[PDB]
């Protein structure tokens, strides 16, 4: 029985560890890795949003001050 | 490969958080499964 | 001819802006012009006309714009483009990132002005280069050999000995006269003192040229360090028939400057808000390298740069990427081990070793042995990548010889002593001791002619 | 002289009849005189970015400038101070206006006038002589510890056409007056110097010599230079008052400076109470430590451009005493509160976003900052070294170092003393986790130790190995267990224990470790590795014997050995003179050589 | 034959470029030549028309591209086929055109790769992981794929 | 039928105007002419591109990802024109199809688009690259008037049932195709392998057309019901158990 | 009663019909009715605010969405609760509201979302997952709530 027991356990540890390893060298990294592209591109949006947001406040500017030249 | 491939969205941000809580779980639940084993393997071979 | 006409001089600042002050009633602007700014309090600057458009001229400042004033500054105009004033007399020499002396010599006194932007080598002039520059160093002549010509970056993570490496490059390199022309941008002062004295230590003064451009010094000035430097480069080489190597260090530090230049002007951003031209703008300073037609003259580059967090996917690594020809690479997974130089061969690339190579230049078993150096490193990763999930208990005898190899790999075929100079038919000797670990029939990247000639021997 | 306020939005004030402004030139604003730079001009017309809140600010009002950009009042009367990050004296404000509150618009002048301060003229002078920038043209004595070296101003030369006899004179008391090119310039002691210019020097000297923190981790193991540039992970969980204290009692700079960069109310409040109470022994008087300090104090909710100038306002500061010929370290608390405001201003001026929201020059700012450190031969002719040594901490989210704040320090700081919650958990303090920690002044000390400490370099080079091979044998004894290593890899846990437990912690509240001196160090460090030598050598030299040396062996017949590496400790250089600390430091290499000598 | 316009040269240029080498292939496939054209980069291309909008501050789509830089691509790659040549003596002329895009980071879902990949019906996606085991050429055999395989069946 | 022609060569902003025509066309052939029209529109992501380039060039505000923010209300003006009329026999039938940028459901052209549309029919690249054609993956795809299109007298009154089980197994198909690899073959219980059988066969005889196959409704129920008849009767418990005692034991 | 705005009626129509049906609503509400309201989605309606406000060139907030987003929902969604009528007859009637929110691509984190969860004091959260196995009603058991079991325990 302790024969039998042993050997058993054996592979469960093993399989077990396989399991474990695999978390942490392949599942977890492929998250953590996706992870900062998700956060990197995400900021990218932001940045190209910010971009188009800031060129259009300064043509409503250049705008308004052509406006009031045009009373002169 | 490298990495899943989801779509950057703050969706899969959520979902990639998720995902993380759950392998990292994944991770403690057999670690505690394989330090059980670990010891009643070892005291089986003593015996 | 000289240009006869007199200055003009501005007071017409009708505004400042972060870096640009904006002249007007400028008479026929000049686009790129360079312009001289006194200060209030007499301090004298320098800056480039950004844009033109009727009497409007928009100078960006390279001191910065800090102190300069709407009435009291005085802009002269000086009607031309930026011009490095150049001679051989600037070997042995050291300038600022702006081209003034700081060595205590005089001036340059030239014996020509050029265009800091230098002219677009024609394509039907360019010629293809093939005669090959041991550095010394085996992981580069071993298996990424540097043509004569060539330009090829090492890239780095933050912290690591890239300047060592760099300076170990300058003291071994030769061919299987010379000059450099070493350029820094922002490089810190603790830094910039180990350059400057390991030139004086190996003799080199006589035949270097040293811009250093600090990490205090005005950021704008970046932009122009390396352009500076690649002027002196065209002239000693293309007008003196010079063989240069031309260093350019971090250029991450010349990227932060056309960041920094494009947040200011507000170009249109690419990826991490460098602007959407960085391929370009590096590319005016890459391409000016190679041989050309009737000319025994030569330009090899080898930039260094930090790949910022280490991200080989990043702007500053991945637009150089694409412009230079393949690039020699740093690793921390090297250099925590101690292994000087911490060269990865894996990740590393020249372009033109498929050429600078063979019989005349190198040994006939140079490129298979290099190929299957490069077969046995990859697997002895990718066993080392299986042993950290199911163990070494999972992996056959073979793969546990390629695991093996790339422990004897690392040990001597990459670590090197920083005054250690091998040739490459020494490296190559050693290259045949370690690939000896396997058995000849699983060399299977070399022909069976080459494992004839070489394998038992 | 004065423009108008022509329109206002938030904290942007538009201003007209500025035809006569310079781009960030300092203006005050509105008729309580709020603080703003000139962030554009665009005819007779400037943009000024008001620092305090512009609420009341009306079309028509007054707009002060000043003839100056943002710049530092400079002069005796530093030490003992606290400033706001712009220069302001909150002591002197809190005294005047007998208020909880800064007020909105305080004019208070930086350096308190009125105080006559006793000043001797340097004697060598005489109506005549020739002087430039950094000449000491007097002494004011503002302190017991620090001679205050008055100097002429680095853009300021000529001949002295009067110099004030020895007396009593406050800061508007013209003490030099000297001619150049036919110019008369009138002279004080109160200097105004440009925050964001470097102070010039003769020569930026390599830096040679340890910044001694009497801390054995952060002496022996991770060394600052004078003149280093250096990071901490400033983090509560961490402890970060173990290294700051530290350096602010014991440390061989003669001056310090605090920049508080952006720091919360309570925690700024911390450092403002406990300075005051800090003393320092000094020809065996006892005195507060705030004899030799500033302290450059903001709360988060100070004005913005306050905590982003605060750091080049402490430096500004500690570049004068750098000048004086004084070796300053300086403190900056908290990069990344720094890092924030940086990022709030490029926020309101609307430029583009770089790295993780981060402006662009986020890395020059950082990098023109720390190359704002180093050893220096001063300007002026005494000839005078001197340095700022810049210990700039950092706060990475969850430690994560790729936050561009901390990856840019870290891509720039020579030393880094890697604090660690793990260890302050544990209490081992100084808590410095040595396998995240470095330092890259190694090389350079290397003339110093030669000279001073010449078996040093050795010690500390077996010690970082014995330290990095118990992290590698933990692995082995997780695997398989302590019984199942080599007897080397025993006694090597056993030495890397000592190391661990008695060299690199030192509980600062404890009479003997309040300080630990240089020798002290390198005595105890000598023994612990002059055990490990003559134990591996008594293990390898019976390798393949019949009888074997083991660590239970050396624990049975020379336990006490052990027993005094661990209590070498508590030798205190204030009741034990060095000759006695010296000699039970040789006694007990006697000591172990006999008793290793008995076994084998 | 070639058209240079290597990444030093007027960036401006590189719009030229392209329509030069495309005219030319045009001109060979009216005389009833099998031409084929390269091209080195369509991403360098586009950073071409990435720089004139931004001088002409045009509004952006994706990573700064023009919003045009669709119908760009478009209107080039559908220059290509097998014709039936213009005027009197019938010819089977072609053009194939093989653009070799170079997205920024390697990352496919750059705005040039994804335009490029709407309207190609051959799509021979390289890949760093391979280069980097030097197994050249680097085609990644998984998100490549070749739509004409149906017709060149017959 | 009635075609109208841009290329990828005619200039863009015609391609504004081509589905506009499609659909005129469109409501004259149905609701006047009384003819049941099928509208196909063959690219809405060139539609929404060529907004994008038109926006762009008149300096308006932009939406997410550049696209104008009246995309909505602009691709809705096109979708809108559809279905069945008071009086009239005719009816506009829409099938249109739209190119996903990056392979992404969740991009402004499909997603303004699945606001709008009856549904989404979603072709996969992971079922392409296996060769299964059509690759319509039944799971991210809907029909929000199936509903109503199906029952007794307009199909056998029993699809429904079999068509809600059925989906529900290929979802549970894909997780324990999933859990294969995440937690192992090896963990995989007896009913759960049937789940991953039944994914496979659901492929290869549902899923799997060929390009001229033209199957009944009732062809397909009834390959349906010879699909679930891989499990357990109890296993179906979408299903009444009055219509599996008629349609399970086949 | 129904207001029905198929999705091509104008930008205008589709915020009108927020305001018509809350407004009549609240006509019937003030006669003592228990009042029900439901919208197919506010989401829909923040697109209408989303199109309006770039149509205006206003500055957006995230997404392109108004900043003055959140505030419209309220002044929407805090027209509900139980009232007591105005005028003599002493009459309560309600409002209740059950105000949809599909948000863009599935997001939860979307600002229409956010904003409605910053005012609505239930959120039945329904769920692809359920909905994917056929499980009905498909709401999620431990993302929704409902904070009215404090008032409802009486």
């Amino acid at each position: 029985s302790l024969q039998t027991s042993f050997v058993t356990l054996d592979e469960a540890i093993k399989i077990t560890n396989r399991r474990v390893n695999a978390i942490e060298h392949v599942i977890i990294p492929r998250i953590e890795r996706t992870l900062a592209y998700i956060i990197t591109e995400l900021d990218e949006r932001e940045r190209e949003e910010f971009y188009r947001l800031k060129k259009i406040q300064e043509k409503k500017k250049i705008i308004k001050e052509k406006s009031e030249k045009d009373l002169e | 490969k490298d990495r899943i491939e989801i779509f950057p969205s703050r969706m899969a941000q959520t979902i990639m958080k998720a995902r993380l809580k759950g392998a990292q779980t994944g991770r403690n639940l057999l670690k505690k499964k394989s330090d059980a084993l670990t010891l009643r393997f070892r005291q089986i071979l003593k015996k | 001819n000289y240009l006869s006409q007199p200055r003009l001089t501005y007071k017409t600042v009708s505004g400042v802006n972060g870096p640009l002050v904006i002249l007007d009633h400028v008479k026929f602007p000049r686009y790129a012009e360079i312009v001289h700014l006194t200060l209030p309090d007499g301090t004298k600057r320098s800056g480039q006309v950004l844009e033109v458009s009727g009497s409007k001229a928009v100078v960006q400042v390279f001191e910065g714009t800090s102190g300069i004033d709407a009435k009291k500054t005085s802009c002269e105009f000086t009607g031309d483009i930026l011009r490095t004033p150049v001679s051989e007399d600037m070997l042995g020499r050291v300038f600022n990132g702006s081209g003034k002396p700081i060595d205590r010599g005089p001036v340059v006194l030239a014996e020509d002005f050029l265009d800091i932007m230098g002219q677009p080598i024609n394509p039907q002039c360019r010629i293809y280069p093939e005669e090959m520059i041991q550095t010394g160093i085996s992981a580069i002549d071993g298996m990424n050999s540097i043509a004569r010509g060539q330009k090829i970056p090492i890239f780095s993570a933050a912290g690591l000995p890239h300047n060592e490496i760099a300076a170990q490059i300058c003291r071994q390199a030769g061919l299987v006269n010379f000059a450099i022309v070493f350029a820094a941008m922002g490089v810190n002062m603790e830094t910039a003192r180990f350059f400057k004295s390991d030139f004086e230590e190996n003799g080199s003064m006589d035949n270097v040229c040293l811009f250093l451009n600090l990490a205090n010094d005005p950021t704008i000035e970046r932009i122009i360090t390396p352009r500076l430097a690649l002027t002196t480069a065209e002239f000693l080489a293309y007008q003196c028939e010079k063989h240069v190597l031309v260093i350019l260090t971090d250029m991450s530090s010349y990227a932060e400057a056309l960041r920094e230049v494009s947040a200011a002007r507000e170009e249109v951003p690419g990826r991490r808000g460098f602007p959407g031209y960085m391929y370009t703008d590096l590319a005016t300073i890459y391409e000016r390298a190679g041989r050309v037609e009737g000319r025994n003259g030569s330009i090899t580059q080898i930039p260094i740069l930090t790949m910022p967090n280490d991200d080989i996917t990043h702007p500053i690594p991945d637009l150089t990427g694409y412009i230079t020809e393949g690039q020699i690479y740093v690793d921390r997974q090297l250099h925590n081990r101690q292994i000087y130089p911490p060269i990865n061969v894996l990740p590393s690339l020249s372009r033109l070793m498929k050429s600078a190579i063979g019989e005349g230049m190198t040994r006939k078993d140079h490129a298979d042995v290099s190929n299957q150096l490069y077969a046995c490193y990859a697997i002895g990763k990718d066993v080392q990548a299986m042993k950290a999930v199911v163990g070494e208990e999972a992996l056959t005898s073979d793969d546990l010889l390629y695991l093996e190899f790339l422990q004897k790999f690392e040990k001597n075929f990459i670590t090197q002593g920083p005054y250690e100079n091998r040739t490459v038919y020494e490296t190559l000797d050693i290259g045949w001791q370690l690939l000896r670990i396997f058995p000849k029939e699983m060399l299977k990247r070399i022909p069976q002619s080459t494992l004839s000639e070489f394998y038992p021997r | 002289t004065f423009g108008y306020v022509h329109g206002v939005s938030g904290p942007v004030v538009t201003a007209c009849d500025m035809a006569g402004a310079a781009m960030y030139e300092l203006v005050r604003v509105g008729h309580s005189e709020l603080v703003g730079e000139i962030i554009r001009l665009e005819g007779d017309m400037a943009t000024i970015q008001v620092y305090e809140e512009t609420s009341g600010v009306s079309v028509g009002d007054p707009v002060l400038r000043t003839g100056k950009p943002l710049s530092v009042e400079l002069g005796p009367g530093i030490m003992g101070a606290i400033f706001d990050g712009i220069q302001r004296p909150l002591s002197d404000i809190s005294s005047q206006t007998q208020s909880i509150y800064i007020p909105r618009g305080v004019n208070v002048s930086a350096l308190s006038r009125d105080i006559k301060w006793e000043f001797i003229p340097s004697k060598n002078l005489r109506v005549g002589s020739h002087i430039t920038g950094g000449d000491i043209y007097g002494i004011v004595n503002e302190n017991s510890l620090i001679k205050h070296k008055i100097m002429l101003p680095p853009r300021s030369r000529g001949s002295v056409t009067y110099i004030a006899p020895p007396g009593n004179y406050d800061a508007s008391d013209v003490v030099l007056e000297l001619e150049f090119e036919g110019v008369k310039e009138k002279l004080s002691m109160v200097q105004v110097w440009p925050v964001r210019q470097v102070r010039p020097v003769t020569e930026k000297l390599p830096a040679n010599h340890p910044l001694l923190t009497g801390q054995r981790v952060l002496d022996a193991l991770f060394p600052c230079v004078q003149g280093g540039t250096t990071a901490i992970p400033g983090a509560f969980g961490c402890g970060k008052t173990v290294i700051s204290q530290s350096l602010s009692k014991y440390s061989n700079s003669d001056v310090i400076i605090y920049v508080g960069c952006g720091e919360r109310g309570n925690e700024m409040s911390e450092v403002l109470r406990d300075f005051p109470e800090l003393t320092m022994e000094v020809d065996g008087k006892v005195e507060s430590i705030m004899k030799r300090t500033a302290l450059v104090a903001n709360t988060s909710n100070m004005p913005v451009a306050a905590r982003e100038a605060s750091i080049y306002t402490g430096i500004t500061l500690s570049e004068y005493f750098r000048d004086m010929g004084y070796h300053v370290s300086m403190m900056a608390d908290s990069t990344s509160r720094w890092a924030e405001a940086l990022r709030e201003i490029s926020g309101r001026l609307a430029e583009m976003p770089a790295d993780s929201g981060y402006p662009a020059y986020l890395g020059a700012r950082l990098a023109s900052f720390y190359e704002r450190a180093g050893r220096v031969k001063c300007l002026g002719n005494p000839e005078r070294e001197g340095s700022v040594s810049i210990v700039g901490a950092v706060s990475p989210p969850g430690g994560d170092f790729s936050d561009p704040v901390t990856s840019a320090t870290l891509g720039i700081v020579q030393v880094f003393w890697g604090l660690d919650k793990k260890l302050a958990q544990r209490k081992h303090f100084p808590s410095v986790n040595w396998l995240i920690s470095y330092s890259k002044y190694m090389r350079a000390l290397d003339e110093y130790y030669d000279k001073h400490f010449t078996e040093f370099v050795p010690l500390r080079t077996k010690a970082k190995e014995i330290l990095q091979e118990e992290e590698d044998l933990a692995e082995i004894v997780q695997l398989v267990g302590k019984a199942s290593l080599a007897e080397t890899d025993k006694i090597t846990l056993e030495v890397a224990k000592l190391i661990k437990d008695d060299f690199l912690q030192q509980n600062g509240y404890t009479p003997y470790d309040r300080f630990c001196p240089f020798y002290k160090t390198v005595g105890m460090l000598s023994n612990m590795i002059s055990f490990y030598d003559m134990a591996r050598r008594a293990v390898e030299t019976t390798a393949q014997s019949d009888n074997k040396i083991t660590w239970s062996i050396i624990r049975e017949h020379m336990g006490e050995i052990l027993y005094k590496l661990s209590s070498m400790k508590f030798k205190d250089p204030v009741k034990d003179g060095e000759a006695k600390i010296k000699a039970d430091y040789a006694q007990l290499l006697e000591d172990m050589q006999n008793a290793f000598r008995s076994l084998e």
